[PDB]
């Protein structure tokens, strides 16, 4: 039943009575539900250190995984050119959940094109479908480039993207002149921040490779600025902002900050913005390159000092006062701008909230999952404010990026009681966090369910989530926010203190239990 | 009513594309005629999309792992190879259930082998018998185990039948392969069409010899709904409430024991007839079950199906479903009282794959609210037939819709309101114009039964009468 | 005992059974506490409509204001200004809680001086102490400018500010040409805001009344801004980001944004920035002057009309969408320039981030209070989002405010549920949110307090507390926050969808009881 | 040390001011000489605050108010004037207490009768008497009211005692009228002067013919301990421990009821000498119950001042202080184990009003820690006289010292740490000092007892040791 005056949906529509005893028949009658004695047992079993044991001896089952597929983070890398349409050869089923998801998480608009392989194409390969797609992707929705990854499918059939691409421009589907960079992104090697590396790299070899003749190193006075795969606008916002206020020439290339911010003023632009191939095709002239994430950026790295001849620094992801000072000098350096007052104010203001929040935030125990660039900057930070992370995962991280961050551990001593996991997926870290009870998790939507999971075991034994990283679907407009520089040191500092103030006045509401410390100032 | 205009406007649309895909892109737009009872002379419908034209379809896989077999919740899902599908797929879609996440519940998990290149190179048999032996020690109260394959499973020679039978006699556990890559058919349908065989090859058919159940001349089984939002729970409690016993929900909510109980019921109540027409009839032939299409969206349709369902049964099963039509009219009559004066004369442009786009209508003409263009991402020639007849004359029909198309459309006829995927609701936001979600319901609902017509009704008045869609425009331009 | 491992601070160390013994023997012993039973009764008729209706009976007795005295706001608008110390004429202990309490909020050094009147003083009045406490300081923190309050000590003993500083000068104790405005802020009349008022126009007096003959309306081709009492340093950075946006001259009068957010770099300082004495001897010359809240500027909007002869707009705070319009169209009238296309691009995002929000903040019901410009502001915007805002109380508020807020809920048909309150205080409030239960409020950390009682009277009757306004004691660095302008209006339309869904998570975390509805993408 | 340093600094630092407030703020400063035990041959305090030099000073309201009375759960105190002073002293002392907030507890509210230019034109009494009905009739398990003057009521001739007179004698309540008007006085002290006042007149004789209590030979009452963070709470339990029992606790946690059976106690243990050795002399006086001064801050004074206590009485109390010294001692020699390494050879200055400047500097030396200068806001010559004994030579003293003056002794000094209210926190830590705030233990603690010493030392240790404080110079500079 329903009062027309307060409609309820379905929480908590059924928690009525009616919907109850229905639930309660249709489970005695028909179900065949184990007994809730065994199912407590079975999830306190679950809960122990024997459950994590087993669960830490997995080989061939992941539970729960912290990673995307290559072409994801090569339609990312490829949103980010000026006029330019993602174009994924291979299966129509990938394009549409690239498309949903990046939705869900940007709550914007994302194109993205596929050539629809299928069963012909097992056994004939896909060069029909490659000319057809071209063509009817350059005839309707008038791109300026077409950048193409692949999906797992032509990747297992082995299709040659050049020798489709040449054949489809010699056979006159598209013109000759007209750019279309090509990328390998098999999904089975790597993640989506492979793929990200993998799309520009592609990108960069199309425009640069064949040109280097008239080039020579630091003729425009600009320092390119490779991002990465990086799912915060405030991000791209800040690196300019920050290298505007110095006064320093500078190319962002695969900039998709406005595509992914377009106004809704009544008309629909599916492109805004975005790196231009001029300045792609100039980018060898620059004084150097600067790669934000270089853990996943190897390749990109690889092809630029190869090719472009640029002494690209040995810089961390600007998260945190240390590395952004570094990252700072290393450009004051490179492009001989001197630091501005207004950095050194805005330095000053982060440490005057560092002194303001230390004595909160110092001790707190912290579990912890992303991209391993993030992670390890976070991780930075966290030691920077006293904190201890406790459980550190990466599941796409590598052996080289673990040693890094266990040398960057042993250098502080909040570090002491620290461990990295790296090809471990949530159901691992969820054996963590209840065997070895953190303050809090840091990550990305789907550790909300372990938080549940925590809160069935107790309220005592809750760990609750901070939802920082990729992708957060449950919250609104948290892709607005900022985790580089100064600015993103703040930010986080910030929601870090509330989250620790907020969870401190929901301990301490009881009425004559436990409001003793319901202090009005803290 | 102006179908020389409609006509006119799909030329000018296809004007757009290259020779070879306008020619097959004209096939697929049509103008609705109720009198035309054939749909093929006008539309064509099940094919592959065409390239590069950034097309709404899925895969086989979301139509079997997705959409059949994930709402099953005390069975354990495997997405057989590379690790972007189940992720991906991964608590996308509000199949509702009740269980304990992680002990005898599974759906908003993912389970996955993983494949890297050594897997795609040797195979993944092995892997996947070490896998199989790993679920059954983390996860003991599982009562089944689903193999969803990718792509590479099909591309490469992985043989998963055979494991699935060796394993399933070692551990006495019912293991079921379901060859669902992504590359086989055109869209979901085909992945309806694999789940289903793969429901009457391996699990259907395990209680036939089993006779302990006791059987009631009330028995029911729902077929087809899946409980997003609850929508199959509002429904349930209807059918309970006219006296009837529903043995078995498909699969919204479902548990194994449902499916294997199944084809003792003496009625099969089909709510998606597109993704489960094939068990029911095969239900039909081997058990004798006569099955029955439905519709509970609005009170008109809900009333003449609970009428023609009791009508279906004896003269005490036709007096309760009076005495349940008499109790709940006061409750949607408020509702239309209430709502109905906001939304008349609205006109709504829908697209969905399948079932909902003929199926939600008479809801909306229940709120006074006129459907212009309703469109099937991978629908077949009988659901337009049926379609036909449930729109009216000179309204827009459109197959495998492209943005460029169904954008042209939105700009033309101008829409109050339009119900669409995801992939369009920031389009057509930024366009200026009120959207709802259907496939999620923008997260709300549900919206079958009585208790679910007040939520929709409340729900397309809190969009389409929102002040922000009056404020795109700045004041000074 | 203490675990030297895991040490408990006061929470949850008192939780202890032996701590929890000697309580109860304490209470049962000494505290002749009532039976637990006749609280419960008392609580729960505290809940009820009855006691409504004793609780507005009152006339005499205020429980739990929502407003402060007049030199607190004169405080703060002395700040403004640079190089200037705020001098108090009057009782010590005035100063030193006005100190503590903007310490306490801001989490910065404040500085002001009392002169330390005493019982002596309190016979024969304050001239002396007034003479050498302008000496001392003037000798001591060596000000540009002397700004002098009073508090309710001095005005009920009459002591005249303007006789006092010209007998201090005469004399020697201060030269001629040291600049000493003065303003009369009594306690006992208006509020804060009104102090802020007071201030801000003897300022503009001392500095602009005896040198009119030469001043020419616009002739120096900017506007004066005026902000009244603001405690979010983003909203002026937000202002002076506008303004240069749109590349409009202006002259921000009293802006103490740099002298609350000093960074910590090895050193005190004082002062930093404000606004400076030639900005306000030029004032006069400006095109027009815009009052960014003028419910409590309403003394200076006379003078400024009467002397400045300045043609002062009929502008609402600029709060929300159509309101910050409004303000940037007349700035555009004004200035006779454009706006940008800058400006253009973030309101459509604001409207954008709208409709991603609208199915969430539909019909919501907000309680909500604090300063009359802020209250109006943000029901405004409350409107505009389609929410229901039910209670609406300004303790500091009049009759010409209320018929204004009835005016524009009268427009709108979601305030037809909402009533006005004026004198009201927090415990009216407590009352109003217990008989008519809305979703959230909306108001600063005194809050709190009526959310514990809603929690002691059940999970199902609780009211969660959203922390906009002032003061904010029990969070950290809210105060960077922004609500005017769009950016302001994006912050508070995040913080407000954020709690609902975070609400909505916890509602239905319970494992097999409500986690049905723990959806992973909202 | 370098005592001639020390002076030549203070005539460095006291050049600045004119002269008249040269002169008067010579006498205020001095430099510790742990022989002398004469303060005002050395010292002088309690005087008038120099007009303009921003002092550190409260009220006499603050005193009273907020210190004495404030804690008092059970009683209503209402502010009596304008809305102001109760605001910003409304929760902002951490006088914790055990009570249902708005029911039987009403520490945490602000009562007022907010005065507008009517009331300051025509008096206030009949505002008052009518707010006393009104609290009668909103809060009836209120059991006393007490109404705190504000400046406008001393300076109107309001008559508030008679006021007080005939509602109590109406209502049969205890009303207690304070004149703790902000204006009297220098500081907070005479606010403690005189809210011990009034309590001796209108509260501690109630229960004189009163002997219906059953009286023990080891009852004693905890005076001056206001449970700032638990703070009382964590003695009790060790007076508890040691057999005896605590029949009062003035004022944190404190009742009316505590109030009145005090008179009955043996003994009266005062922890705060400064606001209650008043009512501690009264009493000795009236009821000859002894009184004696205890220190529990760090183990060593802990541990003597239980030892001095015990003795008082029999060897049963002498016997079980020695039970809980031996049970307590390994818990504080681990934290002097884990923390006095971390600690050791640190400088520290203090600056607190009263009693807390001195009694804290024996936890200090405990973790290792050296008190180079310390000071006073409102303390007499008989503070300074048990100061000068506990202090190092050649160290720093100083009495309600001035922000510019503090500011240039540390930045001569250049202590490791300093320990003040929230005045000074944020000015010192934008300097690069570490900062605790020792009025409100930095919103942590309890800091008494044995469990308040792990406490105590943990958070000396992490604002010390913090790593924040090798940052504020950027690597550029
Ligand atoms: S199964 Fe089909 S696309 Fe019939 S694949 Fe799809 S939960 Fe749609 S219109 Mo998502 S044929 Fe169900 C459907 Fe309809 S996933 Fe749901 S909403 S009624
Ligand atoms: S059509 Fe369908 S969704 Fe596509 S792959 Fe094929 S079954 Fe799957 Fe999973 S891993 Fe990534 S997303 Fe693909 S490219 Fe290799
Ligand atoms: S020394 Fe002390 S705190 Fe000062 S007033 Fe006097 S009793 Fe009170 Fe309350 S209202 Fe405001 S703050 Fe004062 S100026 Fe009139
Ligand atoms: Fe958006
Ligand atoms: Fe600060």
């Amino acid at each position: 039943s329903q009062q027309v005056d307060k409609i309820k949906a379905s929480y908590p529509l059924f928690l009525d009575q009616d919907y109850k005893d229905m639930l309660a028949k249709k489970r005695d009658g028909f179900e065949e539900k184990y007994p809730q004695d065994k199912i407590d047992e079975v999830f306190q079993w679950t809960t122990t250190k024997e459950y994590q044991e087993l669960n830490f001896q997995r080989e061939a089952l992941t539970v729960n995984p912290a990673k995307a597929c290559q072409p994801l983070g090569a339609v990312l890398c490829a949103l980010g050119f000026e006029k330019t349409m993602p174009y994924v050869h291979g299966s129509q089923g990938c394009v549409a959940y690239f498309r949903s998801y990046f939705n869900r998480h940007f709550r914007e608009p994302v194109s993205c094109v596929s050539d629809s392989m299928t069963e012909d194409a097992a056994v004939f390969g896909g060069q029909q479908n490659m000319k057809d797609g071209l063509q009817n992707c350059k005839a309707t929705y008038k791109p300026d480039m077409i950048a193409v990854s692949t999906t797992c499918m032509a990747e297992v059939i082995g299709d040659d993207l050049n020798a489709f691409i040449n054949n489809s421009k010699k056979e006159g589907f598209i013109p000759d002149e007209f750019p279309v960079p090509f990328a390998h992104t098999p999904s089975f090697v790597g993640s989506h921040v492979t793929g990200w590396d993998n799309m520009f790299e592609g990108i960069a070899r199309y425009f640069t490779l064949k040109s280097m003749d008239d080039k020579v190193v630091g003729s425009n006075k600009k320092i390119n600025i490779v991002p990465g795969f990086e799912t915060y606008l405030g991000n791209f916002r800040v690196i300019k902002r920050m290298l505007s206020e110095m006064g320093v020439g500078y190319s962002l290339l695969s900039d998709p900050e406005e595509v992914l911010d377009t106004p809704a003023d009544g008309q629909f632009r599916m492109y805004a913005g975005g790196t231009t191939q001029e300045e792609m095709k100039d980018a060898p002239n620059a004084l150097n390159t600067v790669l934000l994430q270089p853990w996943h950026l190897e390749k990109t790295k690889k092809f630029v000092e190869g090719t472009w001849k640029h002494e690209v620094p040995k810089l961390n992801i600007p998260m945190g006062l240390d590395w952004t000072d570094e990252f700072l000098m290393k450009v004051s350096e490179i492009s001989g701008q001197p630091i501005p007052a207004s950095l050194t104010k805005e330095r000053g203001r982060l440490v005057d909230m560092m002194t303001d929040s230390h004595t909160w935030l110092h001790g707190k125990r912290f579990a912890l999952w992303g991209d391993p660039d993030f992670v390890m900057g976070l991780v930075k930070f966290l030691l920077e404010l006293g904190c201890e992370p406790v459980h550190i995962l990466c599941h796409n991280g590598n052996k080289r990026w673990k040693k890094a961050v266990d040398a960057i551990l042993a250098a502080s001593p909040y570090g002491k009681n620290a461990t990295v996991y790296i090809g471990k997926d949530l159901w691992h870290l969820r054996s963590l966090v209840f065997t070895d009870k953190p303050d809090f998790m840091i990550g990305n939507s789907y550790g909300k369910f372990i938080q549940r999971d925590t809160l069935h075991k107790g309220k005592e034994f809750e760990v609750p989530l901070i939802r920082i990283g990729f992708p957060i679907f449950d919250r609104h407009h948290l892709h607005r926010s900022t985790t580089l520089g100064y600015e993103g040191a703040m930010q986080i500092l910030t929601t870090l203190v509330n989250s620790i103030l907020e969870r401190l006045d929901e301990e301490t509401r009881g009425m004559q239990a436990t409001d003793y410390n319901h202090d009005l100032v803290r | 009513m102006s179908r020389e205009e409609v006509e006119s406007l799909i030329q000018e649309v296809l004007e757009v594309y290259p020779e070879k895909a306008r020619k097959d892109r004209n096939k697929h737009l049509a103008v609705n005629d109720p009198a035309v009872t054939q749909s093929k002379k006008c539309i064509i419908s099940n094919k592959k999309s065409q390239p590069g034209l950034m097309t709404i379809r899925g895969c086989a896989y979301a139509g079997s792992k997705g959409v059949v077999w994930g709402p099953i919740k005390d069975m354990i899902h495997i997405s057989h190879g590379p690790v972007g599908c189940g992720q991906y797929s991964r608590a996308g879609r509000r199949n509702y259930y009740i269980g304990t996440t992680g002990v005898n519940a599974f759906v908003t998990m993912n389970f996955t082998s993983d494949f890297q290149e050594k897997d795609i190179v040797f195979g993944g048999d092995k892997k996947l018998a070490k896998l199989i032996d790993e679920v059954e020690t983390l996860f003991p109260l599982n009562k089944g185990i689903s193999v969803q394959s990718e792509c590479p499973i099909g591309l490469i020679g992985d043989d998963i039948e055979s494991v699935s039978k060796v394993k399933g006699a070692e551990l006495s556990k019912t293991i079921v392969p379901v060859r669902c890559e992504g590359f086989r058919g055109v869209s979901q349908s085909l992945g309806h069409h694999i789940a289903n065989d793969a429901v009457r090859d391996w699990v259907l058919g395990k209680r036939d010899e089993d006779t302990t159940f006791a059987s009631t001349p009330y028995d029911v089984a729902i077929i087809g709904d899946y409980n997003i939002g609850g929508d199959a729970w509002s429904s349930r409690i209807l059918l309970e409430e006219m006296g009837l016993r529903c043995v078995a929900q498909w699969s919204g909510d479902g548990s194994i024991s449902e499916i294997e109980l199944t084809p003792k019921v003496k009625l099969n109540l089909v709510h998606c007839y597109r993704s489960m027409n094939y068990i029911s009839r095969h239900m039909e032939e081997k058990y004798g079950i006569p099955w029955m299409e439905y519709n509970f969206f609005g009170p008109t349709k809900t009333i003449e199906s609970l009428r023609a369902i009791a009508a279906k049964f004896d003269e005490s099963i036709q007096k309760k479903c009076e005495e349940v039509i008499a109790k709940y009219k006061p409750e949607w009559e408020a509702v239309v009282a209430k709502y109905r004066p906001r939304l008349e004369g609205k006109r709504v442009m829908l697209y969905i794959g399948g079932l909902r786009p003929r199926h939600v209508i008479g809801a909306y003409e229940d709120l006074g609210m006129e459907v212009v263009g309703t469109g099937y991402e991978f629908a077949h020639n009988d659901d337009y037939d049926r379609t036909m007849k449930e729109m009216g004359d000179s309204t827009l029909l459109y197959d495998d819709v492209t943005g460029y198309e169904f954008e042209e459309f939105v700009k033309r006829i101008k829409p109050d309101l339009i119900g669409s995927g995801i992939k369009e609701k920031f389009i057509f936001q930024k366009m200026g114009i009120p959207f709802r979600e259907m496939h999620s319901w923008d997260y709300s609902g549900p919206y079958h039964g009585f208790d679910g017509f007040a939520i929709f009704a409340r729900d397309m008045d809190m969009t389409l009468n929102n002040p922000c869609w009056k404020k795109l425009q700045a004041p000074w331009e």
